[PDB]
């Protein structure tokens, strides 16, 4: 009826790998051959010919191109950028505004509502324009043969369909998943799929599972493609892929105001309903039954258009521009720290995360296999020594034994591309010796190039029985030489002789001699290590001995160098994750590879001391204890596992996954988990995205890691995590220090405001006072404080939390502190200040008089009292010394002397279009004195204990 | 020479009541051209018609009003005849200046405008103790310029101990009397010292406060 469907889902033997693999296959299919008779396709000359209609028929199962991501245009980004919270509540206020500026029933409100409307636009425009440059730089560092009618021919890969049997070789990369025919002894390296540093060896019945974008390091084979579109395994990871934790808080805080604001309006509006209402009602005692009908209404319209106005100076315009300009610095200031961020809301959440999930393989370790110590000559090195340690000619036969036993086509090249480490093409496991030679600082190449393979005597291969390949010439003089590398104990337990120290070559005596290399050799796999030992024999030159015979010549071996070959961990991760642990951050290690390769390297990074305190468990045995009965996730389960769980070995993507949800979401802990996720490899795709924090690795990374992601180490430096917890902490106190600033403008503004109109009829504050007050000075002043530099002590603290408010007990003590000064002297300049100053009241004007001096004074000492509160404002703390630091921020002191000179200027040449008439030299330094008043106020406030 | 019969002078109080003007050409042997209504020399607007009998009517009689009214009379071939009907009304003060700051040794000017004929003679006094008393020239530094309707008054070299006060201007006509105060203030030369010696003493605070708690 219908055939073979998509093999994912109807025979999955792709996501399950490993034995069980022929252990499905044969008891549902034959021996991977008849498989092949099951398609339309032969082991041999297979699709015998093109038949576009057949072709055709096989591209149901996918085309083998998965399509690029389409960026987003510029207007886009505007539109999504429009729609927020606060931006929405903003413009109707606007709208408004200006709606009721026009309504006269038979200059204010055309301020207002321009102002709002034009700041909200600066906010869409910077924040569009940061992603759009951020995501195009971001783009830029971003980047076979087929049987097909017996003859094999090159085809390109998009054409590649189900049945296609293919010919791969060494260094090629799988276009697509398959099944394995036959092959002679096949090593491929999926350390970026399935996370394991070792190579895997692809054999008929162990594990005859071929996955795409691994890449085969040695070996020849033959294959049959199975899973060819989306449907293998890297593209159903890369098809299951596609509010911050500040902006929560910032709408929480908008939504605070908003009702506090509502409050004040209410009852200005009360106020002004009941006064009328007393005033007419009872001493005239009007008749109430139609003279009101127009007079009442238009007067209770008009009171509620005074309130509508006390409602708008109360909300604060200038935080989203302040907030996105602060923002756009520090993102700028942290790229020049290695770090690609790219939505620009990112830039704060890491200074608050509670818990990190790590990779293993390529983000704590370098994904490289090295030698990191060595016992030679009866001298063990736990380092690499220098070149000339011993300085004999032991070095130069280790180096020519190294060379010419394998180094054929196992090669060590340049990157041939800048600011990345060196790359091999060979089997990785050899080229750990070939970079001990290297870092000896003796070159490899010329022993190699005089002996090439025509010269070779003979070359015995490394297989089953044998397990110890090696190569014996004769062409350097009359006698040969033989040379056999491999494992520690099997090279050992032929090693009659031993070339020990710089003398002459001793023997090797199992009954004593052996001790020692046993106590050597022990610890180094105790450490993780792994021993291989290189030896040495010569034949006789007459008469030639047989050398087919293998019992001989695999004996009497003299045995010349041991190493530790071991995946090593970055040098910056130890100091790294000490310093990130002691801001109170708890690291843990999630990882698929095997679980003592797991504990060792977590005992090295510091992640677990020895005492087992902790837990360490595997994928399966993680699966089973956190489901339940019914065999449903539940949550009860996971909160008693990942408290105490350090090390998870052999996790599939849906693990990580789940783990990192469990801790998201669990609400068992005292206060809520902001967790962030470093990854290199494409099984870190699902994690790095639930995650509120994403760090993939530039240089080493996949491109399904990197896109998942929103911060990349451009360098894969792991110390350039810690900078990133030190400049997401300084972004939350540079925006604590501009509500302290700004929400102290707005207290005093909106009860100076319901004062003159409730009390007086007029308010010493015009509207374009207002406007330069607090859209331009007030952005400027936001600019100040965000450049403040950062510092290493701000990683003692703890992290603060989801559900911590924005302004703390300080806070609200400096605010209302100040408040109360400003507002005092804000009354006794109104009321009594044209007595002490010896000028005419400017109190009551009949709106057709110039501007007074009495005004324009009340408006300097604001602002002048704004500009020294602009100093108190750095110090969230209660710390006593507010000058602190000054000199360390240009900016500050630059913008401030703008200000003030700015000041200048628009109080003498302002004008009846400010409202403002020209002072006195006198008049003027009383207020800088009161203005200067606010610094010794602040330390009368910074007196009071706040607890 | 043609004869003009005119309406008796009005006398402009504070009733709403509109007030008319006539003149009646009532003996003239020459060909009429034309007429209008003059104030103080200035023809009034839209006055001009045949009219050999002319009306004018103020509809809000105010003390800017009054003046010195004429209907004159412009033949073909014979000389004007202009005729006057005086409109009087009490002087009141329509400008004057609030207040005078001035520094030390410089001059003050203070002024008073009025309107309405006759034309009011100006009284300046000085506010000494409670009681309105003439100003005294025993400096030769006061001068009084007063004009038709302007009267300006100018001080020389002020001087902090005596000057400072208050100035009122009067002016009296036939009809009544209206008066405005104004009040002169002289500021000292060392009068930006004592915010200065208040700064740097609140300077000093501030870097006591903070180098004692280090
Ligand atoms: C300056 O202080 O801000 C002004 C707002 O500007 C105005 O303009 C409003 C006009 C005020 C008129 C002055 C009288 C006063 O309103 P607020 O914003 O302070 O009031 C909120 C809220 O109302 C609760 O009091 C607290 O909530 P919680 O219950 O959790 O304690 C919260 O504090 P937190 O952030 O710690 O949660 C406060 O901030
Ligand atoms: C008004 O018209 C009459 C009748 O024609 C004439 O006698 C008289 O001169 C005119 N007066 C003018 C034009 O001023
Ligand atoms: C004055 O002129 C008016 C307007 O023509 C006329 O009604 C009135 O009778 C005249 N009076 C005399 C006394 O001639
Ligand atoms: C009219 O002429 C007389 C001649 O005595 C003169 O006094 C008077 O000012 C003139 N009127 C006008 C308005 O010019
Ligand atoms: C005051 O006396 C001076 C003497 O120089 C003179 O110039 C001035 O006009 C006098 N002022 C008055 C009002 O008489
Ligand atoms: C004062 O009188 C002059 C001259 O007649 C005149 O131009 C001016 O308008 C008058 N000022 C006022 C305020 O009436
Ligand atoms: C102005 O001068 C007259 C005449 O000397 C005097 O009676 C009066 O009190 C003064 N003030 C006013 C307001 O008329
Ligand atoms: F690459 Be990791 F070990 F999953
Ligand atoms: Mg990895």
């Amino acid at each position: 009826g219908e055939f073979g469907c998509t093999m994912e889902e109807l025979r999955s033997l792709m996501e399950l790998r490993g034995t069980e693999a022929v252990v499905k296959i044969k008891e549902t299919y034959g021996d991977t051959e008849a498989i092949c008779r099951r398609l339309k396709t032969s082991p041999v000359e297979g699709l015998p010919g093109t038949a576009p209609d057949l072709e055709k028929r096989k591209q149901i199962f996918g085309q083998n191109f998965i399509p690029p991501k389409k960026p987003k245009t510029f207007l886009q980004l505007v539109w999504e950028a429009l729609q927020d919270v606060t931006l929405i509540i903003l413009e109707i206020a606007a709208i408004i505004s200006l709606g009721l500026s026009f309504y006269h029933p038979p200059e204010a409100g055309w301020i207002e509502g321009a102002a709002i409307l034009l700041s909200v636009i600066c906010v869409v425009l910077v924040t569009a324009f940061n992603d759009w440059s951020k995501e195009k730089q971001f783009r830029g560092l971003q980047s076979f043969t087929v049987v097909r009618a017996g003859q094999v021919v090159q085809i390109p890969v998009a054409e590649i369909v189900v049945g296609d049997i293919a010919q791969i070789k060494y260094g090629d990369l799988l276009p697509a998943d398959g099944l394995f025919i036959q092959g002679n002894d096949l090593k491929i390296d999926e350390s970026s799929l399935t996370g394991e540093s070792d190579q895997v060896r692809k054999s008929v019945d162990k594990d005859p599972m071929l996955l795409s974008g691994t890449h085969v390091m040695e070996g020849s084979g033959r294959m049959v493609v199975t899973a060819v579109g989306v449907n293998s395994q890297t593209g159903i990871i890369f098809t299951l892929l596609g509010k911050s934790v500040l902006q929560g808080k910032l709408t929480k805080l908008a939504v605070q105001i908003g009702k506090a604001g509502l409050v004040m309006s209410a009852i200005t509006v009360i106020i002004l309903v009941l006064y009328f209402t007393v005033d007419t009602f009872v001493v005239n005692k009007k008749p109430w039954l139609t003279e009101c009908t127009p007079v009442y209404v238009q007067y209770f319209v008009k009171f509620f258009i005074i309130g509508v106005t006390v409602l708008v100076v109360a909300v604060p315009e200038g935080l989203p521009l302040a907030v996105t300009i602060s923002l756009a610095y520090s993102v700028k200031k942290m790229m020049k720290d290695n770090n690609l961020v790219r939505h620009l809301d990112a830039c704060e959440t890491m200074g608050n995360a509670t818990a990190i999930c790590s990779d293993k393989t390529g983000t704590l370790t370098t994904n490289r296999m090295t030698v990191v110590q060595a016992y030679v000559g009866d001298v063990h090195y736990k380092e690499i020594p220098d070149p000339s340690s011993i300085n004999a000619k032991t070095l130069e036969l280790l180096v020519n034994a190294i060379a010419i036993n394998s180094a054929y086509t196992t090669k060590i090249l340049p990157p041939e591309k800048e600011g990345a480490l060196p790359r091999q093409v060979g089997n990785k496991t050899e080229c750990g010796l070939l970079g001990f030679v290297l870092d000896l600082r003796q070159d490899y190449e010329p022993v190699r190039s005089q002996m090439p393979e025509e010269k070779l005597y003979k070359v015995y291969t490394f297989n089953s029985v044998r397990k110890s390949m090696s190569t014996v010439i004769k062409m350097p003089d009359e006698s040969f030489r033989m040379y056999s590398k491999g494992a520690s104990e099997i090279v050992l337990k032929k090693c009659c002789k031993i070339l020990s120290g710089a003398g002459e070559a001793r023997v090797f005596r199992p009954r004593d001699r052996d001790e020692m290399v046993k106590k050597v050799i022990e610890p180094m796999a105790c450490d993780g290590l792994r021993t291989i030992c290189v030896a040495y024999r010569d034949f006789p030159s007459s008469p030639e001995p047989d050398w087919d015979n293998e019992n001989d010549i695999l004996n009497e071996l003299t045995c010349i160098c041991v190493v530790g070959i071991e995946d090593p961990v970055r040098p910056e991760v130890p100091e790294a994750i000490r310093k990130c642990q002691r801001a109170g951050i708890t690291v843990r290690m999630v990882t698929g590879d095997n679980i003592n390769t797991a504990r060792a390297i977590a005992i090295k990074c510091g992640i677990i001391h020895p005492g087992e305190d902790f837990l360490c468990l595997e994928g399966k045995e993680f699966n089973r204890r956190i489901r339940n009965e019914k065999g449903e996730i539940e949550q009860e389960r996971i909160d008693k596992i990942w408290p105490k769980l350090r090390v998870l070995a052999r996790s599939s993507p849906t693990d990580k996954h789940t783990l990192v949800k469990g801790i998201i979401d669990s609400t068992h802990t005292e206060q809520r988990q902001v967790v962030a996720v470093t990854g290199d490899g494409t099984n870190d795709g699902p994690a790095l995205k639930k995650a509120d924090v994403g760090f993939a690795m530039g240089i080493a990374g996949t491109d399904v890691a990197k896109e998942a992601s929103d911060i990349i180490l451009t360098d894969d430096n792991f110390s350039s995590i810690v900078k990133a917890v030190m400049w997401g902490r300084n972004v939350y106190d540079s925006i604590s220090k501009f509500l302290q600033f700004q929400l102290t403008v707005n207290v005093v503004a909106v009860i100076v405001a319901f004062t003159g109109a409730c009390i007086t009829q007029d308010s010493p504050l015009k509207a374009v006072q207002m406007l330069w007050v607090n859209l331009i000075m007030d952005t400027f002043a936001s600019l100040a404080l965000a450049t403040e530099p950062p510092t290493e002590t701000l990683l003692l603290r703890k992290p603060y939390g989801r559900n911590k408010p924005l302004i703390s007990r300080t806070m609200m003590k400096n605010i209302l502190g100040h408040a109360v000064y400003q507002l005092t002297l804000i009354f006794t300049l109104l009321f009594v200040g044209e007595k002490m100053f010896q000028i005419d009241s400017g109190r009551n004007a009949p709106l057709h008089s110039p501007p007074s001096e009495h005004y324009t004074i009340i408006f300097n000492t604001f602002v002048m009292m704004q500009l020294f509160n602009e100093i108190n404002a750095r110090k969230i703390h209660g710390e006593r010394n507010v000058f602190d630091g000054i000199f360390r921020n240009p900016i500050f002191c630059t913008i401030v002397l703008g200000t003030f000179a700015i000041q200048i200027v628009i109080v003498q040449f302002g004008g009846k279009p400010f409202s403002c008439s020209p002072l006195q030299l006198d008049q003027w330094m009383w207020c800088i004195f009161i203005g200067l008043g606010e610094l010794v106020w602040g330390q009368v406030i910074a007196t009071i204990p706040t607890s | 020479k043609p004869r003009i019969v005119t309406s008796e002078e009005v006398i402009i109080r504070e009733s709403l009541l509109p007030v008319t003007l006539q003149c009646n050409l009532t003996s003239s042997s020459h060909t009429l051209m034309y007429s209008y209504w003059t104030r103080n020399g200035v023809e009034l607007t839209a006055t001009r018609k045949n009219a050999s009998n002319m009306e004018y009517r103020i509809n809000k009689p105010r003390a800017e009003d009054s003046g010195e009214y004429h209907c004159v009379y412009h033949f073909v071939s014979a000389p004007k005849a202009n005729a006057t009907i005086e409109v009087k009304a009490a002087p009141d003060i329509t400008g004057h200046k609030r207040s005078e700051n001035k520094n030390e040794g410089q001059d003050a000017m203070m002024y008073c405008k009025s309107v309405g004929y006759p034309h009011p003679e100006w009284i300046w006094r000085k506010k000494e103790n409670g009681v309105f008393e003439e100003i005294s020239n025993s400096s030769g530094r006061f001068f009084i310029t007063n004009k038709e309707n302007y009267t300006e008054l100018s001080i020389v070299n002020l001087q902090i101990t005596e000057d400072p006060g208050e100035y009122e201007c009067n002016a009296t006509n036939s009809i009544g009397s209206a008066s405005v105060s104004t009040v002169l203030r002289v500021r000292s030369h060392l009068a930006p010292l004592w915010p200065f010696l208040g700064i740097l003493a609140e300077i000093i605070i501030l870097v006591v406060i903070i180098v004692v708690y280090e």
